[PDB]
C-alpha cells in the first residue's frame, strides 16, 4: 500500500501539524467538558430535546436506484434527517495550538461529511447536529486543540485573532463570551458562541501554560519557530509554485523537466 | 438583447451574454444535467463532464498540448475510465476526503503514475509526475470520488466547495505535486465557497455553471 | 483667476450671435418665462436631478426573504420586526455601519437625499407598520386608483432603496443596484439574528436581494454598451409610469 | 516613441462625466472637435469630409483611458473596470520628477489601490463601506515602503537593478527571501501586525513587496506577478491563514495563469486590468498588480510603461489632480483643502 | 462672569495628527454642575458634537466636566439576543464620577433600538437627570416602553433609577452643530437644573 | 535620583514587569490601559535605568524620556468659551501631557476684551499654586502690548501669541494665536515645540536652584508613603488624586476634613508637619503641601 | 514584434521586443499551424502562403 | 378620559385602553394596555 | 468664497484669514457667499465683518453664527446691518457713528462686487 | 388607467421624500431655470471654502 | 465579581491618525473614504474626462480632400475655436 507521510519539515510546528493530520494520531486530552455544556456553548438545541429534522429518515424518503449513490455509508444525522449546524472558532496568533488553514485540513482529513471554511480570523466546520456534536466534544473541545485562552468557540463578533493577548493571557473578544476566573484561576463560558447569555456559567479548564503552547502550537512565528528554521517546508512550497507554473505554460513532460 | 419575460427557452443564451468567446456550450447549469439524467450520479458526471471539455474543445484551450490533458480529464473524470471513480468510492466507502487523497496517491504510484523525487533531510520522499496529464486525470477522478463520498456521507449539497479545496490542498502538500488543474480546481472551489456560503453569496451549488465569472477558471474539471 | 490666461469663453469667434431676436421661453401651463440657456440640462438643476432620482431607485421585493425567514431559517417575521429592519436599512443604507464604530462610513450630511421606503398592498400589514418610512398607496392615490393598484400589485410587501445621489455622481448607473444589494444584505443579518449556517444565509441573500429586483433601465448591448440604470433602457411605459399626474389630475 | 505627430487632448468638464457616465467623453470631445474644424477652417457645415472627420475622431485616431465591457460586464468606456495597468501606470507622473524606483513603484501602488480597490471594486461593483482600509493599507504607513526598500537592497546586494535575466530561480529566491522578511517583520513588532490587523492586507503587502522586488530583479512584469503568487502561497503556509474566504481565488489560479500562453489567459500584465477574467472580483490584488506593472520598467528607467501619449498627455499642469505625487493630493483632499472640480453653485439656490 | 478652571486628563491623546482626548478618561470642571458624556475620544464624537456643547456650556456660565467612556460604542450585553460588534458598558468609577454632577449631557448616534438599551444601561447606575442628544428622531416614550424612568411618559416597572430629562434631535456625530441646537441645550439645562 | 519615565507597552504579563518595579524599588506615578496598551509614568533610581531598559525591551514595550512628567502647569486661557478653549489651549495641554506634565486649564473670568480685561487675586494665587503658568493669547500685537497686567505673576512664564516677535519684558514664542483649527501644519508643530523647550528651560533652572537646598524627602517617595498610609486616596475620583508637583504635592481631597490626618503621618522619623507645609488649596479646597528645605 | 507595438494604437511596452523572422519562416510556420490544426488526415485543413509569406 | 375608553398618544400614535388612573406625587397618570404611563395632557380622546 | 482682510498686522491678517476660512467651512457657507470681508481696527478695538450672499430666516440665522463665531471674544457690543449686504461692527465700547459709517461704506463697496 | 406598464413604479415614485416630485415636471423645470431649486449630490462639507 | 455592564473597549488603534507614505500627513481612517475624500473623485474625474486624439488624419483630409492648406497659423486659430467651442460655446448656428 502506500503510508502517508502528512507534512514536510523537521520543527517542532511541522511536527505538530502532522499530528493534527494524522487521523491515527490520537491527540492528547488536556480537559473534561460534559457532552450537555458542549451543547450549551454551541447554543443551537436545549440539550435532552430531540434533534429537530429537516426531512424524512432516509428509509422513509423514496430515491431512485443509483449503485454508485449508495456505495457510500451515510451519517447517523443523515440517517435520521437532523439539521446541519456550525461550529466556529477563533485562533490567536500568538502560539495558539490550532490555527485555521490547519483546522480546516485537520477536519476535511479526520471527519466524515463535513464543510469546512477558512478565514484569517475564522474557522468554522459545518455537519449534522448531532455528529457535530459528537466530534465538537470528543475531538474539537476536550483535546489539545482547543486552548480556553488563545482560542475560543466563537460566532457573530470574530476579532482579535491578530491582536494581544490581555492581561490573563486570553485573546480579545469584543462579547466577552468566556472571562477569567482568578480565584480558581480556570475559565468559564458565561455566554454561547453567537452572544446570548448562558444561565450557569461552564468551566471550560483552565489556559494552556505558555511552555506547554510553544510546544503544541502550529504557527511559524520569529520569537517561537521560525520558517527559516524550517528550510523543508520553504522547499516544498517552492516546488508546488513551479509545478504550478510549469503546467499553466505547456503542461508536457518536457516543460516539467525543469522543476 | 435577449429573452426575459418571454415563454420561449433553450439550453444556451444568447452569445452577446458569453463571459468569453467559445463559452457557449458551458451554459447548462449543474440542476439541468441532474434533472434530465433523471439523479444519476454517474450520468450527470458524464453529461457535466462530456459539455465542458466539448467546450474547451470549442474556446480553443484543446490545441496542440493541452487537447491530450482535456481528453484524458474527460475520459477518466466523466466517463469512469479505468473505473477509477468506482475504485476510489467503494474504497472510501466509511473513509473521508483524506482518506481518498490516500487512495489516489496509491493508485497513482502503483501505475507508475508518480515516483519519487527526492527524499529531504526530514524525510517527506517528494514526489514528481512520470507522466502529468495523467497524473491530472488521475487526480480529477479522485477529486470526484472525494466529493462523491464526503457528500454521500453527509447526504447534503453543500460540501462540494470545501472537499475541493482541502482535496486540492491536503493532496499538494502530502505530496509535493500540482492539484487538479494547477490550482485552477483550488480557485474555482473558492469561487464556489465565497458564492455559496454568505451573505455576500449568491444561489447554491444547482445553478453553478461554465458561463459565470466566479465558475470560469476551471477548464472543466 | 483659475485659468492663468488660457481662454476659455470667446463670444468673437465663430457666428455672430444675437443677429436676430433671442426670444425668451414660456413653460407650459406655468406663468414663468425664462431664457434658452436656463433650460440646457448642465445649467438647469432640475433637469439633473429628474436624472439622478431616477438613476438611483431600485425596487425590491421582500416576500420571499420573509418566508425563507420564516421556514428555512426559523425566524419569526412581525410588523415590530419588519420595523427594526427599516430602521437598520434607513441608517444603513447612505453610509452607516451598524454596531461598529471602527468601520469607515460616509459623511451624513453627504447623502442627505438618501431614503429607504416600504409599501405594500397588504392593508392590515400596511397599517401595522410605520408611517415614517412608508409609502401610503391609500392616502396617496385616488380609491379607484387604489383599488387598482392594489389588486394589480396583490398581497406583497416591497422596498424601495433611494441611493444616494452622489453614489451616482462619481460612479455610473449599474452601481445603484449593487450598493442597494449590499447595503438591503447588511440590515438583513443584523436586525433579524440567526443561529442557522452560512449556506441558508445563501439561500437567504437570494431570496432577498437577487430575487424581486426591479430596475429603472436595462444595459445596453454593442456600441450603446452601458450598465443598468441608463436613459437608454428606460422603456416608454416606465417614464410613463415614473410621472405621476394621473394622481392628481384626470385630464 | 511618439514621432513627428499631433495629437490633442481634450479634457471635457468634469460635470458631464458626474452627470453622465463615462461613455459621454470622447462622443463630446468628437462632435467639439468636428465643430471646431468646420468653423476653423470656413468649410461647409456638413458634407462627406465632415463624415471623414467624425470618424477620424470618433474611432480612427482617438485613444480612449479604458475599453468598453459589452455584454456581462454591462459598462461603457472610460470606465475603471476599462484601464488597463500599464495605462494606469502611465497616468502617474513620478517618474519624471523623481529617479527612486521604489517611490514610483509605490506611487503607483498608491493610485491603482486608491483607483481599483476603493472606486472600481468599492462601489461600482459593491456598495456601503466599501473597501477603504483594504487599499490604504498599501500607501497609509510605510510598512509597504519598508518592504519594497528591504526588496530593492537585497536585490541590489545579489543581483543589481538588471543584472540577472527572468528565470524561476531568481522568482523563488526573491519572491521567498521578501515574504519571509516581511512576515517576520510582522512577528516581531505587534504595531505593525495590529495596523494590518485583517490577514488580507497583510497578504497584499507581502505578495506586493515580492513582486516589485522579483520585478527590480528581472525587468519583467510576469515574473513579478509570478513572484507575487509564490509570496501568498507562502504566507499561506508560514501563518495558516491568507484572508478572507474569497480572497485567493485569483491566487490559487495565479502561478499557472502567469505565465501562460492560453487566449483567456495569457496577457502581459501592463495589459492586463480589472477586466482579467481571474482579476475580476477580489479587493486587494489590482492596485499591487499595476505597481508591479510600474516597478517592471522603473527598473530599467524607461520613460513609459505601455502608451507615451498617456504620459504627455498627463504630464499636463494644468490638471485639477497632481499626478506627480498622488499621495501628498490624497491627504490634501483628506484635510479638507484640496479644490475640486465639477461643482455647481453658480445654478444653485443659496442654503 | 466667574473663573472656570478645568482638571485636566493625566493621560495624552491620540497620537500626534489625532484627537486630543483619550478613552475612559475623566476631566473635572471643579463646580460639578454639566457632565458632558462621550462615547469614544474619535472624530465622530470628540471636538465635533461634544467640545462645542461644552464650550456652549461653558459660554453660559455653567461649569463642565467632559467624561469619556471605556467603552461607549456598541450595544450592551442585556440587549434581545445578546449584543452585537461591541458592547457598551458603563464602570462604577464611571458611574460614581457622573453621579457627583447635577446633572448629565451624553451623546448618542441615529440607531433607535440601539439607543434606547444604551440609554437604560445608563441610567441603571445613574441616578441624576440626563439629557438625550442624538441625531434620530426619537420619542421620549420608547425608552419608557422597557422600563426607563421618563419625565413624561412613566413606566409601570422602572428598571432604571435615572430619570431622562430631556430628549433634542438633530445633532449628527462628526458634524459641527449649530447654534440653534446650542441654545435648545442650553435652555434645557438651565430650566431642568435650577 | 528618581528618573521619571514613561513606559508604553502592552497589558499582557505586564504585572510582572510592575513586580519588578517594586523589587527595585520603583514607584509607579500613573496607570492607565486604554484597550489592550498601558502607559506608565515610573520613577526608578537612576543606577536602575539600564536594567530597566532591559526589561522593556524583553516586553516589547518602549521607553519614552518624559523631561516634565514631575512638574504640573497652568495653562491660562482668557476663557473657556468657542474662541480659545476648544483649539490651542487644549493643543496647548495636550502637547504639555505629552512630557509627562499635569496641566490644568485656567480660564479667566475677565481675560478677554483690550482694555477691559483684568485679572483677580483667587485666580492669581491658583496661577501661582503651580510651577509654571504658560499664557495662550490673541494674534495683534498691540492689544497683548497693552495686556501686559495680565501676566503678573512670581511663577515662570511664557506667553503664547499670534504674532511671530513681541516686545513684553517676558518669554514669548511666536506663531501661536487664537485659531479655529487643530494644531497640525508643520509651523505649528514648531511652535509648540519651541514654547516646550522654553517651559522645559525654565524647569531645569528652577530644578537647579531646588537642588542647591534640596529638600528632605522627595515627592515621589513622599507621594508613595501617603498612598501607603493614607487609605481614602484610593476613593479619590479627580482626574490625578495626588499630583507630584516640583517641591510638593497636591492632595485632592477635602482640607476641613483630611488636613490633621495629612499632617500626622510619620515619615521616616519626622512628622509631616514639622517638614512640609500643609495648607489648603484655592483649588477646589484641596490639599496642598510645600516641602521644607534642609536648611530648616 | 520587433518593435515591442503590443497593446493597441499607439501603445509600445519598452522591453518586451522579440526579433523574429516571421515572414521568412512562412512555409515552416504555415506547416506547423496545419499539422496542429489538422483533425485525423483528411479534413479540410489549408494554410495557403499568400503575398510571398507575408499574409 | 376613564377606563375602557380609546386613547392614542400624539407623539407616535399608540393606540390603547385605558386601564386605570394612578396618581402619584400630586401628578395624575393614565395606565394604557401596555401597562405604561402617560400624561393627561399628552393624551386626547377619540372615538 | 472670497475671502481677504484689511489690518496692519502681519500675522493677524493670515490668522484670521484661516479664522474665516474655517468658519465658512464648518457652517458649510462657503459655496453660499459671494464674498466675505473682514476689517480689523485693532488700535482702538472694533471688527467689521461684511457679507454679500449668493443671489429665508435660516440662512441669515446662520450667517450671524458666523459672525459670532469669527468675532473675537471681547468685543460684545454688536450691531448689524441688513439690506441684502450683512454688515456687523462689533466694539468693546458703545458704537460710534463713525464706524457705522465705515461699515455702509464696506456694505455699498460689497454691493458693486461683480 | 391607474399606470401603463408597472403597478411597483408607479408607486414607488409616488414617494414625497424624492427630491424631484414627478407631479409636475414642467413646474420643477420652471423652478430649475431660475435657481431655485435645491438638487443633492453637492459635496460642499468635504471641500474647502475659499 | 463578574459584572456584565462593564463592556469591552475596541478599536483603540482605528482612533489614532493615519499618516501617508512618503508624506508628513496625519488623517483619520473616516476622511479615506473616496466618499468623503474629493481628491480621490478628482483623480477618477481627471482620468474618466481625458480624450486623446491624433489629428494627422484630419490634417490630411483637410489637404488632399478639401484643399485647404494647414499651417501653425491655422492650428492656432484651431486651438483658439476649440479651447472655446469644447466647454460648451456655439461657433455656428
Ligand atoms: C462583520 C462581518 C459581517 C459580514 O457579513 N461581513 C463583515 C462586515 C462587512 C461590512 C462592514 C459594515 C457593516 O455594517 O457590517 C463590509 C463593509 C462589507 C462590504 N460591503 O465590503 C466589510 N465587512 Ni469585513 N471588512 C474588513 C475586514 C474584515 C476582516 C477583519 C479581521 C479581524 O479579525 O478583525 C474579516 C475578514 C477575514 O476574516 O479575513 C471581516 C469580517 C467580516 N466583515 C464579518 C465578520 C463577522 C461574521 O462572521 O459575520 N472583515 C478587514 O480585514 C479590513 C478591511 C475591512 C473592510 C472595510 C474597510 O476596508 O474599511 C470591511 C468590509
Ligand atoms: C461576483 C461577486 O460574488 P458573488 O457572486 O458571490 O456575490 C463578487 N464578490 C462578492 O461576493 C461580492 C462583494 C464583495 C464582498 C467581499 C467583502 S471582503 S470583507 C467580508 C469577509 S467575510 O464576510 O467573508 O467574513 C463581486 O461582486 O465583486
Amino acid at each position: 500500500a502506500y503510508t502517508p507521510q502528512f507534512y514536510p519539515g523537521a520543527t517542532k510546528v511541522a511536527e505538530n501539524r502532522r499530528n493534527h493530520l494524522n487521523p491515527n494520531y490520537e491527540l492528547e486530552k488536556l480537559r473534561e467538558i460534559p457532552d450537555e455544556d458542549v451543547v450549551k456553548i454551541m447554543g443551537h438545541r436545549q440539550p435532552g430535546e430531540d434533534y429537530k429534522t429537516v426531512h424524512p429518515p432516509l428509509e422513509e424518503m423514496d430515491f431512485v436506484e443509483d449503485y454508485a449513490r449508495d456505495l457510500v455509508e451515510p451519517l447517523n444525522g443523515a440517517k435520521e434527517g437532523h439539521r446541519v449546524r456550525y461550529i466556529q472558532f477563533a485562533d490567536s496568533m500568538y502560539f495558539a495550538p490550532a490555527q485555521p488553514y490547519d483546522r480546516s485540513r485537520s477536519y476535511m482529513s479526520r471527519l466524515r461529511g463535513v464543510d469546512a471554511g477558512t478565514l484569517s480570523g475564522r474557522q468554522v466546520v459545518e455537519c449534522r447536529e448531532s455528529d457535530l456534536e459528537e466530534f465538537s466534544k470528543n475531538i474539537l473541545m476536550d483535546t489539545e486543540l482547543f486552548d480556553p485562552a488563545t482560542s475560543g468557540m466563537r460566532g457573530a463578533t470574530v476579532h482579535g485573532h491578530s491582536l494581544r493577548l490581555d492581561e490573563n493571557g486570553m485573546m480579545f473578544d469584543a462579547l466577552q463570551r468566556c472571562v477569567f476566573d482568578e480565584k480558581t484561576g480556570h475559565v468559564m463560558y458565561v455566554k454561547d458562541q453567537v452572544g446570548k447569555p448562558l444561565d450557569a456559567p461552564v468551566d471550560v479548564g483552565e489556559p494552556i501554560p505558555e511552555a506547554k503552547l510553544r510546544e503544541i502550537t502550529t504557527i511559524y512565528r520569529n520569537d517561537g519557530v521560525a520558517m527559516r528554521a524550517d528550510p523543508d517546508v520553504i522547499e516544498v512550497v517552492k516546488r508546488i509554485h513551479r509545478a504550478r507554473t510549469l503546467g499553466g505554460y505547456i503542461p508536457t513532460n518536457e516543460t516539467f523537466k525543469g522543476l | 438583447m435577449d429573452y426575459a419575460g418571454g415563454n420561449i427557452a433553450s439550453l444556451l443564451g444568447a452569445p452577446s451574454m458569453m463571459e468569453g468567446l467559445g463559452y457557449a456550450l458551458r451554459n447548462i447549469p449543474v440542476n439541468h444535467a441532474v434533472a434530465t439524467t433523471k439523479k444519476n450520479m454517474m450520468n450527470a458526471i458524464a453529461f457535466s463532464s462530456v459539455m465542458e471539455q466539448t467546450a474547451t474543445f470549442e474556446m480553443g484551450d484543446a490545441v496542440g498540448s493541452f487537447e491530450r490533458q482535456h481528453l484524458l480529464g474527460l475520459a477518466y473524470q466523466g466517463l469512469n475510465a479505468d473505473n477509477l471513480v468506482i475504485d476510489f468510492i467503494k474504497a472510501n466507502a466509511k473513509g473521508t476526503v483524506g482518506s481518498v487523497v490516500e487512495t489516489v496517491i496509491d493508485r497513482a504510484i502503483a501505475d507508475g503514475v508518480i515516483v519519487v523525487d527526492k527524499t529531504m533531510s526530514s524525510g517527506f520522499n517528494m514526489y514528481k509526475p512520470a507522466d502529468v496529464n495523467k497524473w491530472n486525470a488521475y487526480a480529477a477522478a479522485g477529486l470526484v470520488a472525494a466529493v462523491a463520498v464526503s457528500c454521500g456521507a453527509a447526504r447534503a449539497a453543500q460540501n462540494v466547495a470545501s472537499v475541493i479545496l482541502y482535496f486540492n490542498d491536503i493532496l499538494e502538500y502530502e505530496t509535493g505535486l500540482p492539484g487538479v488543474d494547477y490550482g485552477r480546481s483550488m480557485g474555482t472551489a473558492v469561487g464556489f465557497s465565497f458564492f455559496s456560503h454568505s451573505i455576500y453569496g449568491g444561489g447554491g451549488p444547482g445553478i453553478f455553471n461554465g458561463n459565470h465569472v466566479v465558475t470560469r477558471h476551471s477548464k472543466g474539471f | 483667476e483659475k485659468r492663468q490666461g488660457i481662454p476659455l469663453y470667446n463670444p468673437d469667434i465663430g457666428v455672430p450671435l444675437g443677429q436676430r431676436k433671442l426670444m425668451p421661453y414660456k413653460l407650459s401651463n406655468t406663468d414663468d418665462y425664462c431664457e434658452g440657456d436656463d433650460l440646457h440640462f448642465l445649467n438647469n438643476a432640475a433637469i439633473q436631478q429628474l436624472w439622478d432620482d431616477i438613476r438611483r431607485t431600485v425596487i425590491v421585493g421582500m416576500d420571499t426573504a420573509h418566508s425563507v425567514l420564516e421556514k428555512r431559517l426559523g425566524v419569526e417575521v412581525t410588523p415590530e420586526t419588519i420595523n427594526e429592519y427599516m430602521h437598520t436599512i434607513n441608517h444603513s443604507l447612505p453610509g452607516g455601519a451598524v454596531v461598529q464604530e471602527h468601520m469607515v462610513e460616509v459623511h451624513p450630511s453627504l447623502a442627505w437625499d438618501c431614503y429607504a421606503r416600504i409599501f405594500t398592498g397588504d392593508d392590515e400589514l400596511a397599517d401595522e407598520l410605520d408611517s415614517r418610512f412608508l409609502i401610503d398607496i391609500n392616502k396617496l392615490f385616488p380609491e379607484e386608483q387604489a383599488e387598482t393598484l392594489k389588486a394589480a400589485i396583490g398581497k406583497k410587501t416591497y422596498q424601495v432603496s433611494r441611493v444616494p445621489s452622489l453614489v451616482g455622481r462619481v460612479c455610473d448607473g449599474g452601481t445603484i443596484s449593487r450598493w442597494s444589494a449590499m447595503q438591503i444584505g447588511m440590515s438583513f443579518i443584523t436586525a433579524y439574528k440567526l443561529c442557522a449556517g452560512e449556506a441558508a444565509t445563501a439561500d437567504f441573500s437570494y431570496a432577498s436581494k437577487h430575487a424581486d429586483v426591479i430596475q429603472m433601465g436595462n444595459a445596453l448591448p454593442g456600441r450603446r454598451a452601458r450598465g443598468p440604470n441608463e436613459p437608454g433602457g428606460i422603456r416608454f411605459g416606465i417614464l410613463s409610469d415614473v410621472v405621476q399626474t394621473t394622481r392628481v389630475s384626470e385630464d | 516613441a511618439i514621432g513627428k505627430k499631433t495629437y490633442q487632448v481634450s479634457r471635457v468638464p468634469s460635470l458631464v462625466g458626474r452627470v453622465c457616465d463615462g461613455g459621454t467623453i470622447s462622443r463630446w470631445s468628437a462632435m467639439q472637435i468636428g465643430m471646431s474644424f468646420i468653423t476653423a477652417y470656413k468649410l461647409c457645415a456638413g458634407e462627406a469630409a465632415t463624415a471623414d472627420f467624425s470618424y477620424a475622431s470618433k474611432h480612427a485616431d482617438v485613444i480612449q483611458m479604458g475599453n468598453a465591457l459589452p455584454g456581462r460586464r454591462a459598462r461603457g468606456p472610460n470606465e475603471p473596470g476599462g484601464i488597463r495597468f500599464g495605462i494606469l501606470s502611465d497616468v502617474v507622473q513620478t517618474t519624471r520628477v523623481s529617479e527612486d524606483p521604489v517611490e514610483q513603484s509605490l506611487e503607483v501602488v498608491a493610485t491603482g489601490a486608491a483607483l481599483y480597490d476603493q472606486i472600481w471594486l468599492g462601489a461600482y461593483m459593491s456598495g456601503g463601506i466599501g473597501f477603504t482600509q483594504y487599499a490604504t493599507a498599501s500607501y497609509t504607513d510605510d510598512i509597504l515602503d519598508d518592504f519594497s526598500y528591504y526588496a530593492l537592497d537585497y536585490v541590489e546586494k545579489k543581483y543589481g537593478r538588471m543584472g540577472t535575466k527572468a528565470t524561476m530561480d531568481v522568482v523563488e529566491d526573491v519572491a521567498g527571501e521578501v515574504t519571509l522578511y516581511a512576515l517576520e517583520q510582522y512577528d516581531d513588532y505587534p504595531a505593525l501586525l495590529e495596523d494590518h490587523f485583517g490577514g488580507s492586507q497583510r497578504a497584499a503587502v507581502a505578495a506586493a513587496a515580492s513582486g516589485i522586488g522579483v520585478c527590480m530583479a528581472t525587468g519583467n512584469s510576469n515574473a513579478g506577478v509570478n513572484g507575487w503568487y509564490l509570496s501568498q502561497i507562502l504566507h499561506k503556509e508560514y501563518h495558516s491563514r491568507l484572508g478572507f474566504y474569497g480572497y485567493d481565488l485569483q491566487d490559487q489560479c495565479g502561478a499557472s495563469n502567469s505565465l501562460a500562453i492560453r487566449n483567456d489567459e495569457a496577457a502581459p500584465l501592463e495589459l492586463r486590468g480589472p477586466n482579467y477574467p481571474n482579476y475580476a472580483m477580489n479587493v486587494g490584488h489590482q492596485g499591487e498588480y499595476a505597481g508591479i506593472a510600474q516597478a517592471a520598467h522603473s527598473a530599467r528607467g524607461d520613460a513609459f510603461a505601455l502608451n507615451p501619449l498617456v504620459k504627455v498627455a498627463f504630464a499636463d499642469p494644468m490638471l485639477v489632480f497632481d499626478f506627480s505625487k498622488p499621495r501628498k493630493e490624497i491627504a490634501r483632499g483628506a484635510l479638507r483643502e484640496f479644490e475640486a472640480a465639477g461643482e455647481r453653485d453658480v445654478i444653485l439656490p443659496a442654503k | 462672569r466667574k473663573e472656570q478652571i478645568v482638571d485636566c486628563r493625566a493621560v495624552m491623546g491620540l497620537g500626534e495628527g489625532g484627537g486630543l482626548a483619550q478613552r475612559g478618561t475623566f476631566a473635572e470642571g471643579l463646580r460639578n454642575d454639566v457632565v458632558v458624556v462621550a462615547m469614544s475620544p474619535g472624530r465622530r464624537h470628540i471636538t465635533k458634537p461634544v467640545c462645542e456643547i461644552t464650550y456652549g456650556i461653558r459660554e453660559a456660565g455653567i461649569q463642565t466636566s467632559v467624561l469619556v467612556l471605556d467603552a461607549g460604542g456598541g450595544i450592551p450585553s442585556d440587549a434581545p439576543q445578546g449584543s452585537l460588534g461591541s458592547t457598551f458598558g458603563l464602570k462604577p468609577e464611571e458611574a460614581k464620577q457622573v453621579n457627583r454632577h447635577k446633572l448629565c449631557v451624553i451623546h448618542f448616534g441615529n440607531v433607535k433600538s440601539h439607543i434606547i438599551y444604551k440609554a437604560r444601561l445608563f441610567l441603571k447606575y445613574v441616578d441624576i437627570p440626563t439629557i438625550i442628544v442624538c441625531q434620530t428622531p426619537v420619542d421620549m416614550e420608547d425608552f419608557a416602553a422597557i422600563g426607563i424612568k421618563t419625565k413624561n411618559v412613566m413606566p409601570l416597572e422602572s428598571k432604571t433609577e435615572g430619570k431622562i430629562v430631556e430628549i433634542i434631535t438633530g445633532v449628527i456625530r462628526g458634524e459641527s452643530a449649530p447654534q440653534k441646537k446650542i441654545d435648545e441645550i442650553i435652555e434645557s439645562i438651565k430650566k431642568h437644573l435650577g | 535620583m528618581y528618573q521619571i519615565i514613561r513606559y508604553e507597552g502592552g497589558v499582557y504579563k505586564n504585572n510582572i514587569l510592575k513586580e519588578w518595579i517594586e523589587d527595585v524599588g520603583g514607584f509607579i506615578i500613573q496607570e492607565h490601559v486604554m484597550q489592550l496598551d498601558v502607559y506608565m509614568t515610573i520613577a526608578i533610581p537612576q543606577n536602575e535605568i539600564e536594567n530597566f531598559k532591559e526589561e522593556a525591551k524583553k516586553y516589547k514595550g518602549k521607553i519614552v524620556e518624559t523631561p516634565l512628567a514631575g512638574i504640573e502647569i497652568a495653562i491660562v486661557s482668557p476663557s473657556l468659551s468657542r474662541h480659545h478653549l476648544p483649539h490651542i489651549a487644549c493643543d496647548v495641554s495636550e502637547y504639555v501631557r505629552k512630557f509627562g506634565a499635569k496641566p490644568n486649564m485656567i480660564g479667566l473670568a475677565h481675560g478677554a476684551g483690550k482694555n477691559i480685561s483684568e485679572i483677580r487675586e483667587k485666580e492669581k494665587r491658583l496661577i501661582q499654586e503651580h510651577d509654571i503658568a504658560i499664557y495662550v493669547m490673541g494674534n495683534f500685537e498691540s492689544c497683548i502690548l497693552d495686556k501686559t497686567h495680565l501676566f503678573k505673576v512670581d511663577i515662570p512664564l511664557v506667553v503664547t501669541g499670534g504674532p511671530e516677535t513681541l516686545d513684553i519684558p517676558y518669554t514669548y514664542v511666536g506663531n501661536l494665536g487664537r485659531r479655529a483649527q487643530r494644531l497640525r501644519k508643520g509651523e505649528e508643530i514648531r511652535a509648540l515645540r519651541q514654547m516646550i523647550d522654553e517651559v522645559t528651560k525654565k524647569i531645569n533652572d528652577k530644578r537647579m536652584e531646588l537642588s542647591y537646598d534640596p529638600p528632605i524627602i522627595p515627592p515621589v517617595v513622599l507621594k508613595d508613603e501617603i498612598e501607603k498610609r493614607i487609605d481614602e486616596v484610593r476613593g479619590i475620583l479627580a482626574p490625578m488624586p495626588i499630583v507630584t508637583q516640583l517641591d510638593g504635592l497636591r492632595i485632592k481631597m477635602d482640607y476641613d476634613r483630611n488636613h490633621e490626618e495629612i499632617e500626622n503621618v510619620k515619615i521616616g522619623k519626622y512628622l509631616l508637619k514639622d517638614i512640609a507645609y500643609v495648607t489648603r488649596s484655592e483649588m477646589k479646597n484641596y490639599i496642598l503641601i510645600k516641602l521644607k528645605s534642609t536648611s530648616e | 514584434l520587433a518593435a515591442g507595438k503590443i497593446g493597441g494604437k499607439g501603445c509600445q511596452v519598452p522591453g518586451r521586443t522579440l526579433d523574429i523572422s516571421a515572414v521568412s519562416n512562412a512555409q515552416a510556420i504555415a506547416d506547423e499551424v496545419e499539422k496542429i490544426l489538422k483533425v485525423s488526415e483528411d479534413d479540410d485543413t489549408a494554410v495557403k502562403i499568400i503575398n510571398g509569406g507575408k499574409q | 378620559i376613564e377606563i375602557g375608553s380609546y386613547v392614542r398618544y400624539i407623539n407616535t400614535g399608540t393606540h390603547g385602553t385605558v386601564k386605570a388612573i394612578e396618581p402619584k406625587n400630586d401628578e395624575e397618570w393614565v395606565l394604557l394596555e401596555n401597562d405604561i404611563y402617560y400624561r393627561p395632557e399628552l393624551l386626547e380622546l377619540v372615538e | 468664497a472670497y475671502i481677504d482682510v484689511e489690518c496692519n498686522d502681519e500675522a493677524g491678517k493670515a490668522i484670521y484669514e484661516r479664522i474665516i476660512q474655517t468658519s465658512l467651512e464648518d457652517l458649510v457657507l462657503g459655496k453660499s457667499i459671494i464674498k466675505a470681508k473682514m476689517i480689523c481696527k485693532q488700535d482702538v478695538p472694533y471688527f467689521i465683518i461684511g457679507i454679500l450672499p449668493k443671489s429665508k430666516e435660516d440662512f441669515i440665522d446662520r450667517v450671524l453664527d458666523f459672525m459670532n463665531r469669527v468675532f473675537p471674544e471681547g468685543m460684545r457690543i454688536r450691531k448689524t446691518i441688513r439690506d441684502k449686504t450683512i454688515v456687523m461692527v462689533a466694539s468693546e465700547k458703545p458704537i460710534e457713528e463713525e464706524w457705522m459709517n465705515e461699515a455702509v461704506k464696506l456694505q455699498e463697496e460689497l454691493k458693486i462686487f461683480k
